[PDB]
RNA sequence: AGAACGCAGCGAAAUGCGAUACGUAAUGUGAAUUGCAGAAUUCCGUGAAUCAUCGAAUCUUUG
RNA sequence: UGAAAAGAACUUUGAAAAGAGAGUGAAAAAGUAC
RNA sequence: CCACGUCAACAGCAGUUGGACGUGG
RNA sequence: ACACGUCGCGCGGU
């Protein structure tokens, strides 16, 4: 990861919770980071690729 | 013969295009001095409309955004093509 | 690819249609030549 | 008669003159906004300001002849 | 405009470099810029190379004050090695541009001898340290422009 | 250039009035290029406020002997471009060359109709 | 049959008959300490200037509400921060503003002019034109002997025309040296050009009737002849900056219209 | 592999101060570079984990480290640093 | 998957040309030099003869067919840069089909742009081989092996000169194109001499206008222009040449319109307010493209409909072998089953002076509309344009300092980008069939191809040089 | 497409697209109809007309009907 | 404190923010430019 | 009297005018105007002015 | 700064800035608070 | 603030980072 | 409207 303050913060904001929790996967992390938008994120959601701890 | 044009433009943007495809909503920049009364008929005379809300709220543009929303048989998608 | 690695002579492109003018003159009429 | 300022605008008999400002104005503001285009245009600028300098017209005739009763 | 300016080379047996108002120290880079010195341009490299693992920093001349007691170099005929890296950087971006300049040039190869380098005050940064009362004393954060210019010998 | 006297500005203001009063037609004045003795013989005048499509050639300066078309006069700069030289730097970046009208002398007239009659009557002082 | 008792000379001119004597009021000592004096003491009264300004002081408000620290009040000043002030500009100590008095104006200078004073004064710059070799040193130039200073014809008014003032010029030769007024030398005056100082130009030649001025519309004019008559003439005329000796041209008439007066004043040695 | 038991007695007690465990992380890398032969010594989060968990203070003392190689022998050194 | 692979083994490819190059210098000045060697030998083809028994494009290859292969043909030369067109008609195929699985032996995947170059070469002496055993040269099915082998070279050579240029400029060293120049080129060259050909004709005017053939518009010239009016038509003395003329007239008006019509839509939104430059989209040219390769497969359909039918597999009955193959006959003109899908995508033999068929024209129309949108579609993937590619780019100009608010300025390019495509090619498809219908000078359907293409890339060629304005840049 | 069968059912879809296209699109407008027709036409007729002089020179070799 | 009244005061204030320069560059190259900003 | 905030195609700097928003007009001039990039208008008689009008039609908000 | 912005094209080097060389001009130790 | 693009200046070093710079929302 | 079983929907669970 890299420039993932934003991804942080907004897969933060879609599974609603304070940021530490929140994972992110480090083998798809280039895809993590083609995200940007609200509806992007929830189908890195339902692939397992974000999840919550 | 003391009055004023409300609408100074429309508003176009990423949230103000999103709103004509959710449910039929123009958004408008009206003047300072804007009232609700006469959105709702300045839309009315430019565009064949009726509106089923109009609500105004401030922005750093000074002049006066106007959130519109319009009847379902007016179809957004043409006439905001016509703009 | 090709084995040859000069085809930009600016030639071989002209010496192909050179030889084919000539040959076809031989071969053939277009101005009451011998018809081979 | 081919347009559009500044002899045939400023004897026009009037009610005809506001009806073509009107729609003139309608062309403006369809161009409008953005749909400001890519532009200026200097038609976007002159129609915008033909707006202006001939409702000086209207209104100057209206304030003149209400100095002549 | 500016250069050598110690003008014996010729431009037909030279090269030449020069950084322009890079934020790295006045006062270092001047020691550095006598020490460097002479040398072809892989010897000053692989000094300058090794003073970032280990070999010092360069040697300073007049630039010498205290500092503690000192200590292990090196240390040929000075005796106050310090360790500004800093300086280094500047110096090792110095040096590729001049025998980048001194590759295409064409020339070569065992000639050199680094023939002038000088260092202009490019100026000082100028920002302000915090103590007493509402009084607060200058802070300057060193930085400087430099000309670099070798010969054949 | 103006005649003596009236004003007594002696004066930087003196040159500040030329500089930055007078918009285009006294401009008309200091667009003036002398003409010929040919055409000073066939209008009778002296001088002509220059047109854009008058050809113009060049007297005094160190570019002091090329003809061509005025490419271009700029009122508040009061200074001509002579097409052209110019002078290319390789990729088509491309310069002016900008001159002074009472250092050249104009060759081709492409004068006009009503045009040179206002000239011819009476000068001065209809403004 | 003689005495002070001239020849005339036309500017027809090639002469031929005789004029009338030569003043008694152009005899008195030369005395250059008296003509330095009227000089600058006519010159003073149309004289002052500008300089700079704000207020010739004073934005700027004070006592001296200067504020302690080291090194002293500085003597001064106070109105205010940041700027601007210290002293400052309230000066004078001026890094920034005004001097110790602006220029002034105020400054009340002047020399009156007393009637017996003033009579002198023309009296003896009169007797100051009536010299010769002092021309040369003054820095103009002069060929043609002798005849001396220059007498002319009562023609001198009725031009009018250019080409008739060049054949008056080549008659009193002269004429060399209104050349040398039309040459480089002229040049260009930097700032001083303001107010005249200047660089680098010299004189040259004054002429002088009587009956007119004349000063007729073509006799204004010209590379630095100066055109004056009897009854009204100064000593920035007769000898311009004060170095004695102008190159001086007159006209009949003059000798008998100078003559009569009355007032009072006359010659003695 | 090869097996290692590092003498952090030596030291890793007289340090501290305050700071021990960013100089012992130090002093497991230049140890295992001489006794490895090698450049970079890969250290794992593993072996960050074994060093951080007691805590600064809060060492196990002496650790056993199982460490490979390296013919490479530059380019991409492989010296693993944790357990082989 | 829609299609298989083919070999492309890398012993294979090395046999086979594709160009090694030599140094060379990227620079403008090279790239314009070789542009015009490429186009000079279109011309050649008309100049020089070709050896055979009656060969000089007399020998059959059929009216609507010949134009769109192109060979600047119609005077001298038979085949000649044809097999070229046939070649990229492939490349889309293979591309747009996107395999990812089986599909014989890889780089033919979608990066089946690559194998193409490689078969290009083949497919130009391949393509001779197709047209001597149909009997398309009057074969008796082998009239001799030494006989066609005298032929074959004459046509593949010519055809062979181009697509070694057209290498040496699509490795990244010209900004001409060999392939899709010459096609433009023929068309240009037949309107003219159409218009003037001899169709029964006594006399000559005193000129053979600026080629060498008199026409029926030299015979009214003879007799003054006052003998229709003193006729009881004002038709069919000067009509069989009038229709080539008039059939450009009808096709001039329409594409400027359409040339004119794009779909601008400015994205460039700015730093210091407002907008400071421009963005466009070419509506229709961004399907100029697809119709080529369209008019190309109906070429290729004549061909392969009679060798299918009584040559191939069969007869038992024509309508079994195929419904294409269905009644394959030379019939009362061209080659052209009468009868079958073939049939149906060709004129009635009458130019649209019999549209009373009825069946005919109906599906002519709604079968050339449909495969031109087709190849529009397969355009978008990896083969012309897409939005993908033009995030991107805009990233780098920045979009003169973008407006750039979230999510919806990169959702923007891509929501439109298939809607348009769609519509290009839709459109084009139907205009063609009806060019025909109104006038034509052998094919209505190549006149508009030829404008389009003609004017519009004059146009482009000026800006690419570095040069601007559309002045020259010939040589320069 | 097609969504109770009938030609004015697949119409629709198209009509979204192109209600668009009608409002936002001109003509070559004055100066650019005599624009594009001078920059080509010339070019036009230059193409067309060098397959047609080859032919000049080639058929009066083998007999002469005009020269060549 | 209290003024007369009120939003309004607040809004005229906020378009000010924006309307502000800030900045650019292009005018200070034809210019005539004496350093600002 | 003065002042706030707007207005623009751009808006650094100045002052030009008020939601009609550097506008334009009536006397008037002559080949160039929109400061500039861009987008344009004119050029053998209706584009463009403060060269001059203590001259003018519009005229927010505060005083 | 300069008569005129001619305010430095093109090439090599450099993460970038810049540097080297070259171009403009009467003059660049006249190259941008000149 | 939010979002995206940047590192000349600013950040008490440095920088692939920012509350800075730039553009929008 | 929360959550697991589902490739996605649906269907099952409180």
């Amino acid at each position: 990861m890299a420039n993932l303050r934003t991804q942080k913060r907004l897969a933060a904001s879609v599974v609603g919770v304070g940021k530490r929790k929140v994972w992110l996967d480090p083998n798809e992390t280039s895809e993590i980071a083609q995200a940007n938008s609200r509806n992007a994120i929830r189908k890195l959601v339902k692939n397992g690729t974000i999840v919550k701890k | 013969l003391d009055s004023y044009k409300v609408i100074e433009q429309p508003i176009t943007s990423e949230t103000a295009m999103k709103k004509v495809e959710d449910g039929n909503i123009l958004v408008f920049q009206v003047s300072m001095k804007a009232n609700k009364y006469q959105i709702k008929k300045a839309v009315k005379e430019l565009y064949e409309v009726d509106v089923l809300k109009v609500n105004t709220l401030v922005r750093p543009n000074g002049t006066k955004k106007a959130y519109v929303r319009l009847t379902a048989d007016y179809d957004a998608l043409d006439i905001a093509n016509r703009i | 690819e090709d084995s040859p690695g000069l085809k930009v002579g600016p030639v071989p492109v002209l010496v192909m249609s050179l030889l084919f003018i000539a040959s076809v003159f031989m071969l053939h009429i277009w101005g009451k030549y011998t018809r081979s | 008669m081919a347009g559009v300022k500044a002899y045939e605008l400023r004897t026009k008999s009037k009610e005809q003159l506001a009806s073509q400002l009107v729609d003139l104005k309608k062309e403006l503001a369809e161009l409008k906004v953005q749909k400001l285009s890519r532009p200026s245009l200097p038609k976007i600028k002159t129609v915008r300001k033909s707006i202006a300098c001939v409702l000086t017209v209207i209104n100057e005739q209206q304030r003149e002849a209400v100095r002549q009763l | 405009m500016a250069r050598y300016g110690a003008t014996s080379t010729n431009p037909a047996k030279s090269a030449s470099a020069r950084g322009s108002y890079l934020r790295v120290s006045f006062k270092n880079t001047r020691e550095t810029a006598q020490a460097i010195n002479g040398w072809e341009l892989t010897k000053a490299q692989k000094y300058l190379e090794q003073v970032l693992d280990h070999q010092r920093a360069i040697p300073f001349r007049r630039f010498n004050s205290s500092i503690g007691r000192t200590a292990q170099g090196k240390e040929f005929g000075v005796t106050k090695a310090r360790w500004p890296a800093k300086s280094v950087k500047f110096v090792q971006g110095l040096l590729q541009n001049a025998a980048a300049n001194a590759e295409a040039k064409g020339l070569d190869a065992t000639k050199l001898y680094v023939s002038h380098i000088q260092v202009n005050q490019a100026p000082k940064q100028r920002r302000r340290t915090y103590r007493a009362h509402g009084r607060i004393n200058k802070y300057e954060s060193s930085p400087s422009h430099i000309e670099l210019v070798v010969t054949e010998k | 250039m103006a005649k003596q006297s009236l004003d007594v500005s002696s004066d930087r203001r003196k040159a500040r009035k030329a500089y930055f009063t007078a918009p285009s037609s006294q401009r008309r004045v200091l667009l003036s290029a002398p003409l010929s003795k040919e055409l000073r013989a066939q209008y009778g005048i002296k001088a002509l406020p220059i047109r854009r499509d008058d050809e113009v050639l060049v007297v005094r300066g160190s570019k002091k002997g090329q003809e061509g078309k005025i490419s271009s006069v700029y009122r508040l700069k009061f200074a001509v471009q002579v097409d052209k030289v110019t002078k290319e730097k390789v990729n088509g970046a491309s310069v002016p060359i900008n001159l002074h009208p009472s250092k050249l002398v104009i060759t081709k007239l492409h004068l006009d109709k009503d045009r040179k009659a206002l000239i011819q009557r009476k000068g001065g002082k209809l403004e | 049959m003689s005495r002070p008792q001239v020849t005339v000379h036309s500017l027809t001119g090639e002469a031929t008959a005789n004029a009338l004597p030569l003043p008694a009021v152009f005899s008195a000592p030369i005395r250059p300490d008296i003509v330095h004096t009227v000089f600058t003491s006519v010159n003073k009264n149309k004289r002052q200037a500008y300089a700079v300004s704000e207020k010739a002081g004073h934005q700027t408000s004070a006592e001296s509400w200067g504020t302690g620290r080291a090194v002293a009040r500085i003597p001064r000043v106070g109105g205010g921060g940041t700027g601007r002030s210290g002293q400052g500009a309230f000066g004078n100590m001026c890094r920034g503003g005004r001097m110790f008095a602006p220029t002034k104006t105020w400054r009340k200078w002047n020399v009156k002019v007393n009637h017996n004073e003033k009579r002198y004064a023309t009296a003896s710059a009169i007797a100051a034109t009536a010299v010769a070799s002092l021309v040369l040193a003054r820095g103009h130039r002069v060929e043609k002997i002798p005849e001396i200073p220059l007498v002319v014809s009562t023609d001198l008014e009725s031009i009018q025309k250019t080409k008739e003032a060049v054949a008056a010029l080549k008659a009193v030769g002269a004429h060399s040296d209104l050349l040398k007024v039309l040459k480089s030398k002229k040049l260009r005056a930097g700032k001083g050009k303001y107010r005249n100082r200047r660089w680098t130009q010299r004189r040259g030649p004054l002429v002088v009737y009587a009956e007119d001025n004349g000063i007729v519309k073509a006799l204004r004019n010209v590379p630095g002849v100066e055109t004056a008559n009897v009854a009204s003439l100064n000593l920035l005329q007769l000898a311009p900056g004060a170095h004695l000796g102008r190159f001086v041209i007159w006209t009949e008439a003059a000798f008998t219209k100078l003559d009569q007066v009355w007032g009072s004043e006359t010659v003695a040695s | 592999t090869r097996e290692y038991t590092i003498n952090l007695h030596k030291r890793l007690h007289g340090v501290s101060f305050k700071k021990r465990a960013p100089r012992a992380v130090k002093e497991i890398k230049k140890f295992a570079k001489l006794h490895m032969g090698t450049d970079d010594v890969r250290l794992a989060p593993e072996l960050n984990q074994a060093i951080w968990k007691r805590g600064v203070k809060g060492v196990e003392y002496r650790l056993r480290l199982r460490i490979s190689r390296k013919r490479n022998e530059e380019e991409d050194a492989k010296n693993p640093l944790f357990s082989y | 998957m829609a299609i298989k692979f083919l070999e492309v083994i890398k012993p294979f490819c090395v046999i086979l040309p594709e160009i090694q190059k030599p140094e060379r210098k990227i620079q403008f000045k090279e790239k314009v030099l070789w542009t015009a060697i490429t186009l000079f030998i279109f011309l050649v083809c008309c100049q020089i003869p070709l050896f055979g028994i009656m060969s000089s494009d007399s020998a059959d290859p059929f009216y609507w067919m010949r134009v769109i292969l192109a060979s600047n043909r119609g005077t001298l030369m038979e085949l000649g840069i044809s097999p070229i067109v046939t070649s990229g008609l492939i490349m889309q195929l293979l591309a747009g089909a996107k395999i990812i699985e089986v599909g014989d032996t890889p780089k033919d995947r979608a990066l089946f742009n690559g194998a193409q170059k490689l078969f290009g070469m083949i497919i130009t002496i391949g393509q001779s081989i197709v047209y001597v055993m149909t009997g398309m040269y009057g074969d008796p099915s082998e009239m001799g092996a030494g006989i066609c082998l005298l032929i074959t070279i004459q046509l593949f050579v010519a055809g062979l000169i181009v697509l070694l240029l057209d290498e040496l400029l699509q490795k990244g060293y010209g900004l001409g194109s060999g392939i899709s120049l010459f096609i433009a080129t023929n068309i240009c060259e037949t309107i003219v001499w159409k218009a003037f050909s001899p169709t029964t004709v006594n006399t000559g005017r005193g000129m053979e206008f600026e080629g060498a053939i008199i026409a029926l518009f030299h015979l009214l010239a003879t007799r003054t222009d006052k003998v229709r009016a003193l006729r009881e038509a004002f038709y069919r003395q000067n009509l069989p040449n009038l229709m080539n003329l008039i059939a450009t007239i009808f096709v001039f008006a329409v594409v400027i319109y359409f040339q004119g019509f794009r779909v601008d839509l400015p994205i460039k939104s700015a730093r210091y307010r407002g907008q400071y430059n421009t963005y466009p989209i070419k509506l229709f040219y961004t399907s100029n493209i697809p119709i080529i390769l369209q008019s190309a497969l109906v070429s290729n359909l004549y061909v392969i409909s009679q060798m299918l039918s009584a040559r191939f597999s069969g007869n038992l009955l024509v309508s079994l072998l195929g419904t294409w193959s269905d009644t394959s006959s030379g019939g009362p003109a061209r080659a052209y089953p009468v009868g079958g899908l073939c049939h149906y995508l060709s004129p009635p033999e009458s130019f649209g002076s019999v549209l009373e068929d009825p069946v005919h024209a109906v599906v002519y129309i709604v079968f050339m509309l449909g495969s031109c949108a087709f190849f529009s579609k397969t355009w978008i993937e990896v083969s012309g344009s897409s939005a993908k590619d033009v995030a991107k780019q805009l990233k780098e100009q920045q979009m003169v300092m973008r407006g750039h608010r979230e999510t919806s300025m990169v959702h923007e390019l891509n929501r439109y980008i298939p809607t348009a495509a769609a519509f290009g090619g839709l459109c084009i498809g139907a205009l063609s069939v009806l060019a025909d219908f109104l006038g034509a000078i052998g094919s209505g359907t190549g006149i508009l191809l030829a404008v389009t293409i003609i004017y519009q890339y004059f146009e482009i060629f000026v800006k690419e040089q570095s040069e601007v304005g559309s002045m020259g840049a010939l040589l320069f | 497409m097609d969504q109770v069968m009938q030609f004015v059912e697949p119409s629709r879809q198209f009509v979204k697209d192109s209600i668009r296209l009608v409002k936002r699109c001109t003509k070559p407008d004055r100066k650019e109809f005599q624009k594009i027709a001078m920059a080509t036409a010339i070019g036009f007729a230059i193409m067309g007309f060098i397959g047609f002089f080859v032919k000049l020179i080639h058929i009066p070799i083998n007999n002469i009907i005009v020269g060549g | 404190m209290a003024a007369q009244k009120s939003f309004r005061i607040k809004q005229k204030m906020a378009k000010a923010k924006k309307q502000n320069r800030p900045l650019p560059q292009w005018i200070r190259l034809r210019t005539n430019n004496t350093i600002r900003y």
